[PDB]
């Protein structure tokens, strides 16, 4: 944060990552976090990071969607056409959210989430990477995947 | 009472057991700023005031 | 891997101690007398001074506060704790996989004796790499993440020091 | 909030003449009732349960001295049925406090001990003896789903601690905490316990009797009867002493070192102490 | 991990345990032709008819071991302990005897681990374990059809469970899912074993016996299953994607033959030979997944096992007043080609030398049978391990006057 | 054989404590926030506390080296604003082996 | 007592016979279209022993905005104890307590969860009286059985046995009667 201002705007404490297909439907239907289509994480002030740490279910969901589309189309499939349409198949958005918990089951503590909603108090943060990463590889994020290779 | 045998044994196990490996690979993700749109707020708090940044 | 930890850590300290006494150019090392045990020395290496000093001449005191970038590592170079994880602190960092480092506040009397001795002789904006014996580190059993009887090596950047936190934070 | 248990039994024994005249047959009939509400250490939580059981036991006993035997053996083979209501005789948490108005099982046991002297005896009658144990048990079920929640086995430690409850059978396994191999949700439906012992008496008298021993135990228990495996056991070892009092039973001290782990954890192994009272 | 730590046990049913009781374990395992009436012998059912009239024999046994394991310049050792037999035997008629007992058939035990680091900086660790075995509980009888000749059978329940796992773990990583596949094979069927013995009265004081034993080829009821676990941890069970398969398991035809010479009841010598037709067994599984199929076909594959053994025991001047005249002295040695096939070629070849005693209890007919055995397993190809294994063996034949009547 | 320090002083106003900086390189002690004008009547007889060091033997020059009365009250009005007409409260602290020697001026 | 407390059915039968109340089976309730007649004081025998009467099925002109999963529902009610015939809990206006402004100014609001099994609900906002008296956030399970049979702004009357009551009714084994003046979809 800039300026060392006394009463300035703070970094959003909790953010949600959701597939762009559900960008507005998620909040209009009052859904809770899906696990296979959206994730919640807190800011890690000791490193200045938002980290999601395992988004495997979302990747499998996207792969299954495209494979099912290819299976239904059969011999008349065209990969370029199907990526030229449905341009938000593989896009996700990061949203500041306000998350509230229930208070009961207190001694055997669990703290279930009961409402996720848009964060409307003033706050901001400046993230690394940007639109110049579309052309220049210095300004582009990396996604890290680890797997088991059976050698077949 | 020992429970380890160490690592002696691999090399005689069948191929589909001793060929399994782990791996790390990385892929590139682009990000950009986008406008908010017409969000559905629906909160019970009412906000009143002004400030300059 | 971690066999006979104490002897090899002490041997590392002795290697630095006699290198300063026999090598050309002191092997790059410099040293300070330790006020909690006169006659003992802490060994350190001078590094690239900063370019955004808050122009605070003088050296920190024993009972006042300090703002730093720091990283702590053991003899094999492995990570222990700190504000940064690469080979330099990160500010306006170009690489989008690493964030800009936070700054942390400490009290000179509230840290291990090695820090408490070396911080009283830096001037704002110095960068030093310091080599502290296990006698003046946490020592003996050690904290979480320390295998006991460990000689830590720290990389310190002094940004600012003050009498209270509220005029520093 | 409490748990209520009461019952009674009647039995009838008879000496045989077929193999030899040491064999004794025994038959017994028993009744028990369990009474509960909002209780939690049993799978059953709310209701009342009954059981009628008929037991046949065939035993042979040929030892010389009850308190410090020196020759002979003690064999027992027992089977304990309760009528099979799941079959046509009776025909027709999710529904587990249901269907156990009457509980169903058939329990089998084998139990053998074997005492030999190692230095002549008769002469210098203080002597020195080698003992030997071998116990097996099965709690079978007529129907795969209507397995009995009562009468299961509980194993690990002194064994005496289990008689704070009377709906289970407690089995000592020396060198492993107490009730360690059978925690909540893993009640024992089959078990095995083996083990040598070498014993030397310090004093044998009318009022008090003393002896010291070193052992070599090995035991285990399974939540599933189909995975019974008497060659996969939690081994042990140790030493101990026992006291017989003029106006009280046994009291004794046993130390044991558990060698193998339990359920992947070494927390229950290592050095352990057991404090035996009454009689095993 | 209660009988073995040899990593050869990742193949087949493990390694077959020899159900050799106290006298045979010191005498190299020459159990086919033996008629030593003071101790039990389940390996040939025709041997039961030698028991004295009023006696009941109850035998048991332990064993400790120290395996020196070597390969590729690495050296290590590992120490376990076992339970090898328990059996009862008694007489039903002047011409028939019966026995019931509990025996091992084969065991598995191995943990073999690993730790690594990729060039990209990721550290990872693997872990291949195994546990379980096959067991046998039997009831058998032997009868005299002629004054020289005895025959007998063992009918056995035959059950077990062998479990074998593969893991992939990433120490130091904050949050991740571990991969582990646990292939299990439960078995529950029956096994039949047949034998005969004949004794000849040479030279009025000696005697020579010959024995043979046979068990037919068999196909086993089983419950083979292919579990893959995902995401298990120190706090969570993960998820299990089970998979049930139509696998076929078998036991081969087995043949054995041997003899024992005996003199003045002071000396016995003998030798045995046996062959098991493992290479003529049709193991297999049917599935749509090639990885599983290849594993099955590479882990359950065999070669013909053969065994050659020789041994003796000597009991000097058993009526003189000195305890060392009452002690049975035993010796033996044996050779085996194990049934392991690794790659296309045969895996190992093993040798053994054995010695032991026969300590009797005074004023009783119980026997304590302390015995010891050195065995060396040599790998026949450069990538495989060599073993030097040592083992004591305690066992007690209780024996008491049981069926007496006035 | 160290000379670690935590030198402190008690409430001057009710619930008001003043912080002292400890310059071990230059061997002197002072409070950054100056005492109020009212205090010259209060520190006339006042109590020192938390003077913790590796071995508590400490003395002040008087001819003699008399031992400190750490548990007793003291007149500090002679030692105020000691930078000019310099009149520090100068005191000597001993190491536990009595080999290492130090003085501090307050 | 342990099993003797389950005699709540005697008290419910007393509470039924003390008033004009008729019982209809669900298989008749769902076949005369769907209505409990108010001139005859009909009640349906629902699942888990709940007796329920719809006084107004609600939203009669729109007919489409029924309740469903992830909704937040506002409840106004008055609660009567069956064993001793006493008004125990409420958040509605009545002249006998008209000047007690704290009790009735704010409603109770709960989230409604309706996945493939085990319907349940959690209070987001408890009313002042419930929040001080019972201090628990779990909705009486008997209420949730009524939602599939009504629409927005419905008026229903329920008798709730102990097995599906709130955290006090489940311990002291006490049935209750609720006059739910309104179920509403939550605005703002």
């Amino acid at each position: 944060q800039t300026g060392d201002k006394k009463f300035g705007m703070a970094i959003p404490s909790t953010v949600m990552l959701v597939r762009k297909k559900f960008q507005d439907s998620f909040f209009k239907d009052n859904k809770l976090s899906d696990g296979v289509s959206s994730y919640l994480t807190s800011h890690t002030s000791s490193t200045n990071q938002y980290v999601f740490s395992n988004i495997t279910k979302l990747v499998n969901a996207c792969i299954a969607e495209k494979e099912e589309a290819k299976k239904n189309a059969g011999s008349s499939w065209d990969e370029t056409k199907w990526l030229q349409e449905n341009p938000d198949w593989n896009k996700v958005v990061l949203i500041p959210v306000l998350v509230t918990y229930d208070s009961s089951n207190t001694t055997t503590g669990q703290a279930n989430i009961i409402r996720i909603q848009h964060d409307l108090k003033p706050g901001y943060v400046r993230l690394k990477g940007g639109s110049l990463g579309k052309t220049n590889p210095d300004y582009k994020l990396k996604l890290e995947v680890i797997s088991t290779d059976f050698g077949l | 009472c020992d429970d380890n045998t160490g690592g002696l044994g691999l090399g005689m196990f069948p191929g589909n057991d001793q060929n399994i490996k782990g791996k790390l690979s990385t892929f590139d993700v682009t990000t950009e700023s986008v406008k908010t749109g017409d969000i559905y707020a629906k909160t019970n708090i009412g906000y009143i005031g002004k400030f300059t940044d | 891997k971690y066999d006979n930890w104490r002897a090899r850590n002490e041997a590392f300290i002795d290697s630095l101690a006699n290198v300063y006494a026999t090598a050309s150019g002191r092997g790059g090392l410099e040293r300070i007398e330790m006020l909690t045990a006169p006659g003992n020395y802490i060994y350190y290496k001078e590094m690239e001074p900063m370019t955004d000093h808050v122009v605070k001449a003088g050296n920190p005191k024993y009972t006042d506060y300090v703002k730093v970038y720091y990283k702590g590592t053991n003899i094999l170079g492995e990570y222990f704790d700190g504000n940064f994880k690469g080979d330099n602190p990160v500010v306006d960092g170009k690489d989008p996989s690493e964030g800009d480092s936070p700054t942390t506040i400490f009290q000179v009397s509230g840290v291990i004796t090695g820090w408490g001795e070396v911080l009283q002789r830096m001037e704002v904006g110095d960068r030093w790499k310091v080599y502290i014996p296990w006698d003046y580190a946490y020592g003996s059993s050690g904290t979480t993440g320390i295998l006991g009887y460990s000689a830590l090596v720290f990389d310190i950047t002094l940004l600012d020091f003050a009498n209270t936190e509220a005029e520093l934070k | 909030k409490s748990i209520k248990m009461w019952g009674l039994s009647l039995g009838w024994g008879k000496r045989l003449k077929w193999p030899d005249d040491y064999f004794t047959l025994s038959a017994e009939l028993a009744y028990q009732r369990y009474n509960l509400k909002d209780w939690q250490y049993f799978p059953v939580t709310n209701g009342k349960c009954n059981d009628l059981s008929l037991s046949l036991t065939l035993a042979r006993n040929s030892i010389d001295n009850p308190i410090f035997p020196r020759t002979g053996s003690d064999f027992s083979l027992s089977v304990q049925l309760t009528p099979p209501y799941s079959l046509f005789d009776g025909k027709d948490q999710d529904n587990m406090n249901k269907l156990h108005r009457w509980v169903e099982y058939h329990k089998w046991k084998f139990k053998a001990k074997t005492y030999t002297p190692l230095m002549d005896y008769i002469a210098h009658p203080k002597c020195l003896v080698l003992m030997t144990r071998t116990e097996f048990g099965l709690l079978g079920h007529y129907n795969k789903y209507k397995k009995s929640p009562f009468g299961t086995f509980d194993v690990g430690g002194d064994g005496m601690t289990g008689y704070s409850s009377y709906a289970t059978e407690s089995i000592a396994l020396r060198g492993y905490e107490n009730s360690s191999l059978t925690p909540y949700g893993k009640e024992g439906y089959a078990y095995a316990r083996l083990g040598i012992e070498l014993r030397y008496p310090l004093m044998l008298e009318t009022s008090t009797n003393i002896y010291v021993l070193g052992f070599l135990e090995a035991g285990n228990a399974w939540h599933d009867i189909s995975k019974f495996n008497p060659f996969d056991l939690k081994r042990s070892a140790g030493i101990g002493v026992r006291i017989f009092l003029p106006m009280i039973g046994m009291m004794g001290i046993d130390w044991g070192y558990g060698f193998d782990k339990i359920n992947g954890s070494k927390e229950y192994g290592g050095s352990q102490f057991h404090f035996i009272l009454g009689q095993e | 991990q209660n009988n073995t730590n040899s990593p050869y046990t990742r193949y087949g049913y493990g390694d077959l345990s020899d159900q050799s009781f106290g006298n045979s374990k010191a005498m190299g395992g020459i159990a086919f032709g033996l008629r030593d009436g003071a101790q039990i012998n389940p390996t040939n059912p025709a041997s039961y008819t030698a028991i004295d009239s009023l006696t009941f024999l109850f035998e048991g046994g332990v064993s400790l071991q120290n395996m020196n394991i070597s390969g590729g310049g690495l050296k290590l050792n590992a120490k376990n302990a076992s339970f090898d037999y328990l059996a009862m035997q008694f007489r039903l008629a002047p011409w028939m005897a019966m026995s019931v007992g509990l025996l091992p058939y084969s065991n598995v035990g191995y943990t073999v681990s690993d730790s690594q680091t990729t060039d990209n900086g990721l550290a990872y660790s693997r872990s291949f374990t195994g546990d379980g075995g096959l067991h046998q509980m039997y009831v058998g009888a032997g009868v005299k059809v002629l004054k020289n000749l005895s025959v007998g059978v063992n009918a056995s329940y035959f059950w077990g469970d062998i479990t074998r796992t593969r893991g992939m773990f990433y120490p130091g990583t904050s949050s991740y899912d571990s991969y582990q596949r646990k292939m299990v094979t439960s078995i529950s069927d029956y096994k039949l074993d047949f034998g005969a013995q004949y004794t000849q009265a040479l030279n009025k004081k000696s005697s020579l016996t010959i024995g043979a034993v046979y068990s037919p080829k068999h196909k086993l009821n089983n419950d083979y299953t292919s579990i893959v676990i995902m995401g298990a941890s120190s706090s969570s069970y993960g998820t299990e994607y089970k998979d049930v398969l139509d696998a076929t398991f078998e036991l081969p035809n087995t043949f054995g033959v041997g003899f024992t010479y005996n003199y003045d009841k002071r000396l016995t010598v003998g030798a045995d030979y046996s062959l098991q037709q493992w290479s003529k067994t049709n193991f297999g599984v049917v599935t749509s997944d090639e990885n599983v199929r290849q594993d099955f076909n590479e882990t359950f594959t065999y070669c013909d096992r053969t065994k050659i053994s020789v041994g003796a025991e000597y009991i000097p001047n058993l009526i003189g007043r000195s305890y060392f005249a009452h002690i049975k002295y035993r010796l033996g040695a044996y050779y085996t080609t194990p049934y392991y096939k690794i790659d296309g070629k045969k895996a190992s070849r093993e040798y053994g030398v054995t010695a032991g005693f026969g300590l009797p209890v005074p004023r009783s007919r119980s026997i304590l049978s302390i015995s010891g055995q050195f065995v060396r397993v040599k790998g026949l190809e450069t990538n495989m391990v060599n073993e030097n294994i040592f083992r004591v063996s305690i066992g007690l034949t209780f024996n008491e006057r049981w069926f007496f009547k006035r | 054989d160290a000379t670690i320090r935590a030198f402190e002083l008690d409430t001057i106003g009710y619930g008001v404590n003043y912080k002292f900086t400890i310059d071990q390189v230059s061997r002197l002690i002072y409070n950054v926030d100056s005492l109020p004008v009212n205090a010259d009547t209060i520190i006339n007889s006042i109590l020192i506390k938390t003077l913790t060091t590796a071995s508590g033997i400490v003395t002040m020059k008087d001819d003699q080296d008399s031992i400190v009365n750490i548990n007793d009250s003291i007149d500090l009005t002679k030692y105020v604003n000691a930078t000019e007409k310099n009149n520090f409260l100068v005191l000597k602290v001993w190491a536990p082996n009595m080999e290492v020697q130090n003085e501090y001026k307050v | 007592y342990a099993e003797m407390l389950e005699d709540e059915k005697n008290a419910v039968n007393k509470f039924i016979k003390d008033k004009g109340i008729r019982i209809i089976s669900q298989d008749e309730f769902e076949k005369n279209d769907t209505v409990t007649n108010l001139e005859r004081n009909e009640y349906v025998a629902l699942s888990d022993g709940v007796y329920m009467q719809i006084v107004d099925r609600g939203s009669a002109e729109n007919k489409t905005d029924t309740f469903a999963n992830n909704n937040e529902i506002c409840v106004r009610y008055i609660e009567e104890d069956i064993m001793t015939r006493d008004t125990t809990c409420f958040n509605v206006f009545l002249e006998e307590w008209g000047d007690a402004n704290q009790l009735y100014t704010n409603p109770a609001v709960f989230r409604y969860v309706a996945e493939g099994s085990y319907v349940y609900g959690t209070f987001i906002q408890m009313d002042y009286y419930w929040a001080s008296y019972y201090q628990s956030t779990a909705v009486p399970a008997g209420w949730l059985l009524a939602l599939p049979f009504v629409r927005n702004y419905a008026h229903v009357r329920l008798i709730v046995p102990s097995k599906v009551g709130h955290s006090s009714a489940q311990q002291y084994v006490n049935p209750y009667y609720y006059d739910i003046w309104t179920f509403s979809k939550a605005l703002n």
